[PDB]
């Protein structure tokens, strides 16, 4: 399930925005 | 701000009869492309579907009559309350609508890493969508993973 | 679009009402 890829492109924003 | 007078937009409901065809009150695909191909030749299928979607300005996904007089009227759109997800965002739409239909996931998730198939991007939104409506709003999205 | 399209059948539409 893609499920887990939702919050990797919004967790990975997340680590670049806080970088 | 301001009203509509309700008496004077009559004239414009006889869009939700004539215009409609079938007369029930709502503009959608069916009965669009029924006029569009009688009365235009020209509207292929994907064209009447976009059509719609840059007539449906709140996104609940159906021609109402409000909305009527904003598409013939304003077509301004703002943007001030998803910041950072709007970086996200901005990627995540593709489109420009707001919510997740499929299409844009077919994007950003094929360059995840992996290859997004077509027969999971139903499945990855249906494990999105909490509500169950079938569209991913900033609401869910922020209240899915950033809420705890 | 549709701002262009709606106004067209809707321009049928007051001839169909003028019939
Ligand atoms: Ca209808
Ligand atoms: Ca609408
Ligand atoms: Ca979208
Ligand atoms: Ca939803």
């Amino acid at each position: 399930r893609a499920a887990n890829l939702w919050p990797s492109p919004l967790m990975i924003k997340r680590s670049k925005k806080n970088s | 701000a301001d009203q509509l007078t309700e008496e004077q937009i009559a004239e414009f409901k006889e869009a939700f009869s004539l215009f409609d065809k079938d007369g029930d009150g709502t503009i959608t695909t069916k009965e669009l492309g029924t006029v569009m191909r009688s009365l235009g030749q020209n509207p292929t299928e994907a064209e009447l579907q976009d059509m719609i979607n840059e007539v449906d300005a709140d996104g609940n996904g159906t021609i109402d009559f409000p909305e009527f007089l904003t598409m013939m009227a304003r077509k301004m759109k703002d943007t001030d309350s998803e910041e950072e997800i709007r970086e996200a965002f901005r990627v995540f739409d593709k489109d420009g609508n707001g919510y997740i239909s499929a299409a844009e996931l077919r994007h950003v998730m094929t360059n995840l890493g992996e290859k997004l198939t077509d027969e999971e991007v139903d499945e990855m939104i249906r494990e999105a969508d909490i509500d169950g409506d079938g569209q991913v709003n900033y609401e869910e999205f922020v209240q899915m993973m950033t809420a705890k």
